[PDB]
């Protein structure tokens, strides 16, 4: 248990402590961390969310800035280290305030109004904008600072036409449903090799080396249950008396497949995409029936087929009937890397596409995965919005501008704690100088000048080394993940602020 | 001698760990468990019911101060902190040789005459309920980290309570079980609404059922969807390999058939408690049935008092007279999770609040603190009166203590009129607190009460004593009864034992 | 905050180990060393100096209570006793916010006021002289062990410091070398007498020196009879048998002068703090010179007052200017001892009490005692006046400065009142030690004191609020200035320091 | 650290413990102890003093009670158990005082009323006799519980006589200093063989053979220096460079002791004495001379040898004149069990004699003498003070009678302690009924009427087992061990019921 200034210093270093743990992550030019455990093991990302979540963090106030990771509204790209970094810049701030004698409410107060007024600033300085183009400048951003390799124009085009795909309007407004995307990813190399389906790809081959390699005018029927035989609920106990009906019981057995797949072929279906297991002698008799079978597919798998196909999920046979299956042009299946992989194409509804990431060494093909569906969210927010801001630093610079004004027109006490918030933006453009090498006095200096002969778009430019024209550069930033990777901060620090004890 | 000055000792501590708590410029507690738990809070019951407290002195100090009575405001901080003055003054007292019998007969007087000056400078809530219960909500929104919204959480626990409320004998009863509190993480704490319907944080089970029925007749269950197996033992003899086909088809029939009950009923929604089978599940979706499993009895109990059905247990005797109703049930997605919500109940004095925020520990606190407003304007509403906040009410019951201790002259009145010492410990901890100085404020305070000043206050934003009911600063005149009451109780426990033994 | 708490902890625990030891009814204690050493006294100022306190606080607590000043009566105890009050009553004012500053300005001053109520009400010693005086030496041995003998003991303390008590500018002066006090075991406390004269406990260094002369001229020495040898390197060089004869007659001769001059100058007895040499002792036995050797430097100085004899330590100067005057000197055997009587000094302002008690430990608290009566009786006739005992005069003062509290108002009052309620620890002490009830005793005491009766206190004897003046009890007014001057510096020390560090 | 009820409680057990250790020592019918060490080894006494003098006692409570065997007034005699046994019962009956709820110091204040008033009845109930035949009932009562054998109305005559012998008159009054009665032992067997020599007897033998064994009409010398060569104090080096003085040198110092003898020739002494050493030399010359020469004789014995010879300890033989001779009629050496020991007799002074016990075992002739030296006191206090007390519990159960009358007429809180005072007394009549082995409540009923009836001398028989005249069986106590007793215990009981912490 800790008491007064020695529980309150303390939290707030261990807040810093946290952020610093991610930092470095952050922008263009951010590094990567391992992350190593005991039986699954190493980890490498840049991913903020994802470093956090993994990371063996002790103390309390610790595992509070990281509960951020789990907030889906901030939890996307660099929102996670967006807010955990202010997090930090925030109680570090305030310290200086305790110190002066300031009450833990008015300062958190003073934040409160702070992050009201900002919230404000950038839903006014907010641009405006549906164009495919920004979308993709959208992405390319996304992908900024990741292993990924030189390929992010085209990764960036996919994720703009997976979006565009599934996209649809509702009254008036677009609606992006990300989980009509399935992205997947298979160790062979390229990266280049990245496809982009217009159907369902499954991870999975068919049962029976007999069955059809490809079905064209797929009727797929969707199926829930076991293709087994089924033992009743109450115990039953089979007696043969007659040598003869030994046979008899092992014949029902055979007999009871046979018609499995006689129902299945009556329906019309030709492709059975099976949830469950599949018996050996109903994997002989579906491919000699021609019916192309996959066995133990995945619950969202089948989700998504249904989705796609417009297949009923279907439990008892006797309910599969013609009405409940889906359609597809194709149902093929073919090799990728060393895999065999089933490709259920040319669906009943086009709002579904799949991505099928390749890039070889493992490792980097789970990032770039890590990537490509961040990227997909981030272009799937402003598809719907409409609306982004300007990147590297360009928002946190007008912000602090403003706020230092903003603060002016309160209180006294209030004020100092405004002007607390706004140093604490200042964080952001200089983590970025930080990590590109650069001078990060002087790129503040240069960037709060700018901003103040109001050129709002002057973020921070490696190449220019130094302060820059992010519009010319493109690097755009979605509005929903900052509004709340500020908000996130504020929230989080307030509760740690308040805290005069910990028992 | 020693037993006293130790198990008094042990109490006070509590007392002092929870001063801190009180008030608009009140901090919260991090309290962490032996599994790692954490619970970040200002509740006062939650922080006494967290605490590992292992002396017995506390654990009863902990049980008796908790108000239990009712969990309104801040009910239990304050009579902690009295008990706590109470103790203390006790100590000293006995450090004279006065008899601890004297002290419990004169703290029980005090007590006494303490009730009684509340209920006479109370005041009733008159045509002007709407502004008052806002105000109340505020004050109490006010201590903690849900300040920052204060004015939106009021004025939806005003909006909550009073769609609730019923006016019998022109008197206010509010049942709770018509107020569906749920919390949920991804959004600001501005994003919190109130929905007029039944939120139940769950999903449909099977993924072909629909996403919205429009007037829904519900079946509320509180038994699984399964096959019933015999109480006897049982076996299913096979000689003929033919039977095998026929007896699970007698199974499958089973289910299929409770299906049809419920659905001959009319029933178009079903909710249970319990599991369904896959099959089950199956069929509820071919019948084209909204259909959630594994429900919480609360929630259970919530729908049924909005939908008005009943909960039953024997699918067999199910009956229309059964079935509740709504004029829409739909599954919407509530940041990263699917919730049902069930909307335009049957019964229109059923309401839930969504609490957002963006952090599970801050969404927890919450609604931890709209769960304190909710009873605030609750028990407003049914007392019908209020008193004014800001140590007003407690300077005055001191001042009015001092007299009557005179009145009650002899050694019960060292006993007076330290109660009445006792009760200061609210103005001084809330002084303490804000950064103002206790010694100056109590001496200007007992001088404005001196002149008449009943609702004078602590402004601990201004500094200044002023017109807490005038300023808005005001409370259900329950929590001070209660707080006194259960202060005076922990208090005569503890001076009562003379003896700790195993 | 804590080392603050800590430290008045401390120092309180200190002023409870006492508390009981105060008064007509109040306990001794038994302090046993490391080395197995035990004194067993009331005596405040030997409990103090002996208990082995280590909290630095306490040792502080311990010098500055210490009344250094001087040890009369009760005054040590009195001191810490106020200490113990005025600090613990510090703690609540601290709690309440108030800077331990104001509390040190308000001691200050509520010390100083009361230094003043003591003069005031303070009582002129009149044409009464002997019956106060017996009376105040009865009141001192009354709270110890030789309560048992109080009015003998009185007797003897009246009349030795009356005999040594010179009344110059119609004042009094007691200079305490003229009062020796001796202790012998074996005899009853009864036995206890006053000589006329200087007692020293030692017998004569030969068997063959005389028992008694009579017209004795005393020879005070400072050096050793002894052979001298010189500063520088010295050898004889014998080369001639017959020198060795010559040599050792040399030796023999220059001890055999010493005594020559000793004696050719009139001395009759020889008194020394040094040896005396065999041979030594021979020449002085021979010559018919009752000497004494290795006697105690303070007993030196003693002789040398009451017989007009200057300490000599070249015995070849010395010459009869130097020689002492008495009566007679005399080996007497005091129990198992002998002693050595010089009678009928040449200053008769020289006397001595022979302490008497069965056993060790017994004989030592009678000489505590009885010194601690000498000191009461002397210092009562150098100040001319006193004051009532019985916490009457701490009564009054309490009652003294509630009112000039009034008339300093603000944060300093509350000081002041506070040192009030401590002074009245006394009158607490008192009663609780006696077996009344405090809070009842002080009730009435208080309103004795409010009605004017300013000598009115606690007769423990019979419970019940009297003159004390009139029953007697009566003490010295320097014990109570003093005391209340030792306390408040204690306290305000502790007051002031805010961190303890190595 | 103790305070309150367990200091109090506590002191007062440990006072009572101690008091059992000396218990059953207490009279005719008392046993021994057997107190055994490390080095030196076993002491096996009756004697209270020497039993608590030696004792190993720990508690601090417990180490005042055995200050008692140092009070020399109370030490003499059962003196010193009577005041420990008194104070442990006035502590235990203080113990129920204190339950009731009486203050230790109203108590103490009881207790000084009470032996007050018990000093005065026995000044008033003492009987007077100075008859040599009462001299001799108190040494026989003296020597009683001791292990003397049946000798004793033998060494009671004995005592008597040497009593008698050194007894003086001042002014009116006798007075008798004991240091004339010298006392010592040697084992030779038989206890009858205790003889009462009229001079001094020295446990030393004469230096040298050659000298008489006998000398007539003799002129002492005590000699407190060495007849040895004695060195310069100043350092002295002797020089030799003439190889004959060498022996001039050796001959010094013949000569040097030669004349020491011719100085004690020329003064007309022909014995002397010396506390210190005499050189081979000086002893043959003495020899030669005729003296008879004792050396390294005690100073004890030279003091008691000047007193009794009237003979001027001289250290400078130069002031060795024949002023400062003492004069005895005989110096013989005769052997005594198997030492040799000097007999100096007829001294000028008749005030001084000697008394040499036998008895063999070793262990049995110190006790005797620790018994004959008690019995020499306890006769030579009553030889001066004139008055004695019957003894076997006659005096305390008068007093228990008394005090318990007197309580009635003193105030209640008073009374109840000076009840308890008198009902401590009855713990001697008591003690002496269980050591005698006789019933003790029984005892205490005859003896309390008896006395009740007038019987002031009633006090506990053996023989009658039970009460009986001690007028008659002689048993008599002297006065003033008894107020001492009584005074001692007092004072000791209050020092300690009045201490309620231990620190």
């Amino acid at each position: 248990r800790e008491q007064g200034k020695n529980a309150q210093r303390n939290n707030i270093e261990a807040a810093k402590a946290i952020a610093d743990a991610v930092r470095t992550t952050l922008g263009p030019k951010g590094m990567d961390k391992m992350l190593v455990d005991s039986i699954g093991d190493i980890i490498i990302s840049n991913d903020g969310a994802t470093i956090l979540k993994e990371m063996d963090v002790e103390h309390p106030t610790a595992k509070m800035i990281v509960e951020v990771s789990k907030a889906q509204d901030t939890a996307v790209g660099d929102g996670t280290t967006t807010a955990v970094v202010l997090s930090g810049e925030l109680l570090k701030q305030a310290e200086t305030l305790l110190d002066q004698g300031v009450h833990p409410t008015v300062i958190s107060n003073g934040y409160r109004l702070a992050v009201n007024e900002a919230r404000k600033i950038i839903d006014e300085i907010a641009e405006k904008s549906t164009d495919d183009a920004t979308l993709r400048k959208i992405a390319l951003t996304a992908l900024s600072g990741k292993n990924t390799g030189l390929s992010n124009d085209f990764l960036a085009d996919l994720v703009v036409k997976a979006v565009n795909a599934v996209a649809e309007v509702r009254d008036g407004k677009t609606i992006v449903d990300t989980a009509n995307i399935k992205v997947d990813k298979k160790n062979g190399g390229s990266v280049n090799d990245t496809q982009f389906i217009s159907g369902i790809v499954i991870d999975k081959e068919k049962v029976h080396s007999k069955m059809p390699d490809v079905v064209k005018n797929a009727k797929i029927a969707l199926i829930d249950s076991a293709l087994e035989i089924k033992k009743t609920e109450i115990e039953a106990k089979v007696q043969i008396s007659d040598p003869s009906k030994i046979q008899d019981f092992l014949n029902q057995e055979t007999n009871t497949f046979k018609q499995m797949v006689e129902k299945i072929k009556k329906s019309g279906a030709n492709v059975v995409l099976c949830q469950k297991g599949i018996d050996d002698v109903a994997q002989h008799y579906l491919a000699k029936e021609g019916i192309y079978a996959v066995r133990r597919v995945k619950k969202s798998d089948m989700e998504k087929l249904a989705k796609a196909t417009g297949a009923k999920i279907v439990t008892d046979l006797d309910d599969l009937t013609p009405s409940v299956l889906g359609e597809a042009e194709t149902v093929e299946e073919r090799k990728i890397g060393d895999d065999r992989m089933t490709f259920v194409m040319g669906c009943k509804n086009p709002k579904a596409v799949s991505i099928l990431i390749r890039g070889g060494t493992d490792h980097v093909v789970s990032e770039v995965e890590r990537a490509l569906n961040d990227a997909i969210r981030v272009v799937a927010i402003t598809k719907e919005d409409g609306k982004f801001l300007w990147g590297g630093g360009a928002v946190e610079a007008e912000l602090a501008m403003r706020l230092a004004k903003y603060a002016n027109s309160v209180g006294g006490r209030e004020q100092l704690a405004i002007e607390a918030f706004a140093k604490a933006l200042e964080i952001i453009p200089r983590t970025l100088a930080e990590n590109a090498g650069i001078d990060p006095i002087n790129t503040l200096i240069k960037l709060k000048a700018d901003d103040e002969k109001g050129r709002i778009s002057v973020g921070v430019d490696l190449d220019n080394n130094g302060v820059g024209d992010m519009k010319a550069k493109g690097v755009v930033d979605p509005l929903r993940v900052k509004t709340h990777a500020l908000e996130s901060a504020v929230e989080v620090a307030t509760m740690i602020l308040r805290i005069d004890d910990v028992i | 001698k020693d037993a006293m000055k130790e198990n008094i000792e042990a109490a006070i501590a509590i007392s002092n760990s929870v001063r801190s708590s009180l008030g608009p410029r009140g901090m919260d507690k991090m309290l962490v468990d032996s599994l790692g738990d954490i619970v970040i809070t200002n509740d006062g019951v939650t922080i006494l019911k967290e605490m590992d407290v292992e002396h017995p002195a506390a654990k009863m100090m902990v049980e008796v101060s908790k108000t239990q009575d009712s969990f309104v405001g801040d009910g239990t901080t304050t009579a902690v902190i009295i008990a706590g003055g109470l103790l203390q003054q006790a100590q000293g007292l006995i450090n004279q040789n006065v008899h601890p019998t004297v002290i419990s007969e004169g703290y029980r007087m005090a007590s006494e005459e303490a009730k009684r000056v509340i209920d006479e400078i109370s005041t009733k809530i008159g045509a002007d309920e709407k502004a008052l219960l806002l105000k109340m909500a505020q004050t109490s929104l006010n201590s903690k980290s849900a300040s920052v919204a204060k004015d939106k959480l009021a004025e939806i626990s005003y909006e909550a309570v009073k769609s609730v409320a019923e006016l019998r004998d022109g008197k206010y009863y509010v049942d709770f079980d018509n107020i569906q509190v749920v919390k949920k993480q991804g959004g600001a704490i501005d994003d919190t609404q109130l929905i007029n319907g039944i939120i139940v944080d769950k999903e449909k089970v099977h993924p072909g059922m629909p996403d919205v029925v429009k007037d829904a007749k519900i079946a509320l269950l509180d038994a699984p969807l399964e096959i019933k197996k015999p109480e006897f033992d049982t076996n299913l003899r096979i000689e003929d390999p033919s039977m095998i086909q026929k007896f699970l088809a007698q199974e499958e029939n089973m289910l299929r058939e409770m299906v049809d009950k419920i659905k001959s009923v009319g029933a178009n929604v079903v909710i249970t408690q319990k599991g369904i089978d896959d099959m089950a599940q199956h069929y509820l979706s071919r019948a084209g049935i909204y259909a959630v499993r594994r429900v919480k009895k609360s929630d259970m109990d919530k729908l049924a008092k909005a939908t008005g059905a009943s909960i039953v247990s024997t699918i067999d005797e199910i009956s229309s007279s059964d079935l509740g109703t709504a004029e829409r049930v739909e599954q919407v997605k509530v940041g990263e999770d699917y919730m049902t919500f069930v909307t335009g109940c049957k019964n229109p004095k059923a309401v839930s609040i969504l609490v957002r925020g963006e952090t599970e520990h801050v969404v927890d606190e919450m609604e931890r603190s709209i769960t304190d407003s909710l009873h605030v304007v609750a028990s407003a509403l049914e007392d019908g009166a209020y008193a004014a906040g800001g140590g007003a009410t407690a300077a005055e019951i001191a001042f009015r203590l001092r007299s009557y201790a005179q009145k009650i002259g002899g050694r019960q009145q060292l006993a007076i009129e330290k109660f009445a010492d006792a009760i200061e410990e609210i103005p001084r901890a809330l002084a303490e607190n804000a950064g103002l100085d206790p010694i100056d404020i109590l001496l200007k305070l007992r001088a404005e009460h001196a002149k008449g000043n009943k609702t004078y206050g602590i402004n601990v934003f201004t500094g200044e004593i002023e017109d807490m009911v005038k300023n808005g600063v005001i409370e259900p005149i329950r929590v001070g009864k209660q707080a006194i009451e259960s202060a005076t109780e922990a208090a005569i426990m503890i001076l009562r034992i003379d003896d700790v033994i195993a």
